[PDB]
């Protein structure tokens, strides 16, 4: 979303977002196809100069919209972690939750967030 | 337009029109000052941290009322522009504005036609002198006299004053509106330049404002920095309360309410001296030209060479970026520009002072070497910062070993064990930020064009601090003093010394079920197991017979303890052509130099533990292309971190997944889900390969467009594919233009001619082969033969690895080698 309207920036940070940036622990512990990829994801960048230009943010919603998304993540993390059942795989059930059931419900966590304190 | 000439001495004084940068408040701050009179204390501030141009600005503001004062219907006289750092140091304010108050009042009597007029007049004048003279006794004294009571009570003047008594205010008040009508104006102008010299002096100024200039006839305007007279307002405060007060009533929960009243003296104290409304802030260079594009109202331009015109200026982000970029040997974007960004932040006359020395040094060399020019603009302005951080500020000591240990100090300070190696201005303070970019210019100047010691950074200078960070944990200063000396930080003499050195260092972790493959290594047995199984035998040092016999030889460092142990890993590899490299241009030197690193070379474990005719033709044969490519290298100082990050992250990944394949039989096989001793040591080597190939294409200044394409930075982990097809897609992009490959990747070009790195990239059992996975290998060797020239391996010796003679472009007893630690036990799966 910070970057630039062309068609040669937004690749500069597509690709900066690929490669898995490296992390060691913090002290205090114990211890083709991407060229029609690029496009689509400029479609949304030709969006973001778009919509959000009359857009009236104020501080309070940021922490709002936050809060939201914070805590469903915390519901998430409680009531997915037993359903790790033998055949959870392909959930197509509900009880039956696989790495994916544990991740589609913390995207729509960010939809949601962003409509309730919309 | 707003140009610079570097060349024009650039003074507060020496400043003329079309050379001012903030034209826009110069001109803003007129009208308002003229605005308030046309319309009770009257007071302008100029908010600006020190070296932003507070003095140019407020001498301008004078200049430009006294040019027409006649023509606008109010008429303003300005004193001269009072610096209260250049007044004595006992000299009251008021003394100083009467004083000057009174030369323009005196001149002008002198320009009188009317002899009636002036005489009454001068009468007048000096009547309200005789009366401030009469009184300034109570400026300063240090004590009261009953003396004084009489002259209180002298009430029998011929002026009249409305309040009783010896009131300094109203005699100057008197004083002012008597020299209003002299010089015939509506108000008076009173200036005050900038107290950042010495800001005891400004409580002087701040005293005599609010006390005497409160008439409706006077205009104060001064600047300075607001948190410069926050400090000194604040300073005043605890003055006033009593001393005793403050030990007797020395709880926090008191402690905690006596700094909230002073912070609301303090608070209340600027805001009726100068009114937020009354109030103009100094933008700096970024505020003023802003990022790219128009970003900022304002355009400034500069003065490169002298004999210039107005045409060929360059802007002010363009010259601090070339001076930058081809300074700092960096290439156009975020890096190169948040460098930029950052001297925009910095006071103008730090700014203007490294454009002026980068641009007039560069001068005299055309009557080259830019990153020694702007080095020395860079060393010349930042020495406050350098020295505070804890830097060297010898230029003969301008050498590695004590570029490795401000680094491991930069890093301690900045706290930054994963990116303070990277040298970005990102930290927190702008003492750290200064020392970035000066830093980055000892990258980009001394590690210029030298193959040999830039390692050494890699090595020494940012690979300690990633082994500190990890393996490593005031005692813990004593700590740091324990591991930066004996580790032979600031005292390196070779780079396979420092990488025997942590070689014990990084050995001594805790491993899971403890297998003795540690980060970039593996703990090759000095002892001899019983039931060994397969073809997989004792580590034989004999049976390395050639070339690959040295290609270990410096791999092995040996460690002294209770229990000697030993290891081979890629830092001695890395050692080995750092120092090799470090020789001279002859067959008979480098013949002396080889002896260095194939020596038994041992280190010691540290305290804190509880436990080859023919190859040296070859050799010449890369040095004699060595030179040749070396000189034209220039590597940036986050280009060492950039690959020193791959490097470091590779390690991890290749002792993670190749420490569980070392099963019971058959290792070398077939399948790639079994690891051998040779295996782990193969891709150490292309994951150095990989780590130089990689972020050079992207950050490297003699390469400007990437030659990697918009795939994926997935790092060969037990797959030679993921290095394969990145070398596939350069020579295609190159065959556009038909680049080479000698200047595309000087730095990887010439670590594939390395004889010292060709046995460990092919181990005879080290090596992953499949029906498959041929295909990767066929152009795994078929983009390598066209680089170089020939190929390293033949068909023969080549092909006897992938499916009876012993030669020694390969590895020969490594591969069957065990390891310590691991158990042969489990068989591997299938
Ligand atoms: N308008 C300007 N045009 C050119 N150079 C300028 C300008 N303003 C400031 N500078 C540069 O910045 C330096 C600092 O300016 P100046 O001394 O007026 O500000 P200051 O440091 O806030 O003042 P003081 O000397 O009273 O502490 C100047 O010597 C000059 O090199």
């Amino acid at each position: 979303s910070a970057c630039r309207c062309e068609r040669s920036a937004i690749t500069n940070a597509f690709n900066k977002v690929i490669a898995q940036t490296t992390c060691i622990v913090p002290p205090w512990s114990e211890a083709t196809e991407f060229s029609d990829a690029i496009t689509k994801v400029e479609q949304w960048l030709k969006n973001v100069n778009e919509i959000e230009i009359g857009i009236r943010p104020s501080a309070l919603l940021i922490g709002k919209v936050w809060s939201r998304f914070y805590f469903n993540l915390n519901n998430v993390a409680d009531q997915h972690k037993t359903r790790l059942y033998r055949n959870a795989e392909h959930g197509r059930m509900a009880s039956q939750s696989n790495a994916a059931k544990i991740m589609r419900f913390n995207v729509l966590a960010f939809l949601h967030a962003v409509l309730v304190e919309e | 337009k707003i140009i610079i000439n570097l060349f024009a001495p650039n003074l507060p004084g020496s400043t003329k029109e079309d050379d001012l940068i903030q034209k826009s408040l110069r001109d803003q701050l007129v009208e308002s000052i003229r605005n308030s009179i046309a319309y009770g204390r009257n007071v302008f501030f100029v908010d600006g941290t020190r070296g932003a141009g507070k003095t140019t600005f407020i001498n301008s503001v004078v200049k430009s009322l006294n040019s027409d004062q006649d023509d606008v219907k109010v008429n303003i006289k300005c004193l001269p522009t009072i610096d209260p750092t250049k007044l004595p140091r006992h000299e009251p304010i008021l003394v100083t504005v009467t004083a000057r108050l009174n030369k323009m009042v005196s001149d002008k009597l002198k320009g009188y036609w009317a002899s009636n007029d002036y005489r009454k007049q001068k009468e007048q004048w000096q009547n309200h002198l005789a009366q401030l003279q009469r009184g300034l006794h109570l400026l300063t004294d240090k004590e009261y006299k009953p003396e004084y009571f009489s002259d209180a009570l002298k009430l029998d003047a011929q002026l009249d004053y409305s309040i009783g008594g010896q009131d300094l205010s109203e005699i100057f008040e008197e004083l002012v509106k008597r020299a209003c009508e002299i010089l015939d104006c509506k108000a008076i102008l009173i200036t005050f330049d900038d107290i950042d010299t010495q800001f005891d002096a400004g409580w002087d100024v701040l005293e005599s404002i609010r006390k005497f200039f409160n008439s409706r006839k006077l205009v104060v305007v001064a600047t300075g920095d607001l948190r410069l007279y926050s400090q000194l307002i604040r300073g005043k405060q605890y003055e006033n309360y009593s001393k005793t007060l403050l030990e007797q009533e020395k709880e926090s929960v008191r402690l905690a309410e006596r700094g909230y009243m002073v912070e609301h003296l303090e608070q209340q104290y600027l805001l009726k001296l100068f009114p937020v409304q009354k109030r103009i802030q100094l933008k700096t260079m970024l505020q003023l030209v802003g990022e790219k594009g128009k970003a900022g109202k304002e355009e400034i331009k500069v003065k490169t060479e002298p004999g210039m015109q107005d045409i060929d200026a360059i802007d002010v982000r363009q010259a601090i970026g070339d001076a930058v970029r081809e300074g700092l040997n960096l290439r156009e974007g975020s890096d190169a520009d948040m460098y930029v960004n950052e001297l925009l932040k910095q006071p103008v006359r730090l700014l203007m002072q490294v454009l002026q020395d980068f641009y007039t040094k560069k001068y005299h060399a055309t009557s080259l070497s830019v990153p020694n020019l702007l080095r020395n603009a860079l060393y010349g302005s930042m020495l406050s910062s350098i020295y505070r951080a804890g830097l060297n500020y010898e230029q003969h000591r301008f050498g590695m070993d004590s570029l490795c240990k401000d680094i491991f100090t930069y890093v301690k300070q900045d706290r930054d064990f994963n990116t303070g190696f990277y040298l970005r201005p990102q930290s927190e303070s702008e003492a750290l930020r200064n020392c970035s970019i000066y830093l980055a210019s000892q990258v980009s100047e001394n590690c210029q064009g030298s193959l040999s010691k830039f390692l050494q950074m890699l090595l020494v200078g940012c690979g300690s601090v990633s082994i500190f960070n990890q393996f490593v944990t005031e005692k813990f200063e004593q700590l740091i003093s324990e591991y930066v000396a004996y580790m032979s930080v600031g005292r390196i003499e070779s780079a396979s010394h420092w990488a025997n050195r942590c070689c014990a260092v990084v050995a001594n972790s805790p491993n899971d079920e403890k297998i003795g493959v540690f980060l970039g290594m593996v703990q090759l047995n000095r002892k001899s197991r019983q039931h060994m199984p397969g073809g997989y035998k004792k580590f034989n040092i004999d049976t390395e017979n050639g070339l690959a016999k040295a290609a270990m030889a410096s791999s092995l460092s040996t460690v002294a303890s209770n229990n000697l142990m030993d290891f081979c890993s890629v830092f001695n590899l890395i050692g080995a052509i750092a120092d090799i490299s470090a020789c001279r241009c002859e067959r008979s030197a480098i013949t002396n130099a080889f002896n260095k690193v194939i020596a038994q070379t041992t280190c010691i474990v540290p305290p804190w533990s509880e436990a080859f005719s023919d190859a040296i033709t070859k050799v010449e044969q890369w040095l004699k292309n060595v030179n040749e490519i070396e000189i034209g290298i220039r590597p940036s100082a986050l280009l060492i971190g950039k690959v020193w990050s791959r490097f470091y992250f590779n390690l991890n990944n290749v002792a993670d997944q190749h420490k569980t394949r070392l099963y019971r039989n058959a290792e070398h096989g077939r399948m790639a889900s079994q690891s051998n001793a040779a295996k782990i040591m193969r891709f150490n080597v292309l994951a150095f390969l990989h780590a130089v190939l990689v972020e050079e294409s992207l950050y490297h200044s003699v390469s400007d467009r990437e030659y990697i394409g918009e795939g994926l930075r997935l790092n060969p982990v037990t797959s030679v594919d993921e290095f394969e097809k990145k070398i596939k897609i350069i020579g295609e992009k190159l065959k556009a233009d038909n680049k080479t490959w000698k200047n595309t990747h000087p730095l990887f070009f010439l670590l594939i001619s390395c004889p010292i790195l060709h046995p460990f990239i092919f181990p005879v059992g080290g090596i992953n082969c499949s029906v498959k996975a041929l295909n990767k290998e066929t152009s795994f060797n078929k983009l390598i033969d066209e680089i170089v020239g020939d190929k390293l391996l033949s068909d023969e010796e080549w092909d006897y690895l992938t499916k009876q003679q012993i030669f020694q472009n390969t590895i020969t007893s490594l591969n069957s080698s065990t390891i310590v630690g691991a158990s042969y036990d489990k068989d591997t799966p299938a």
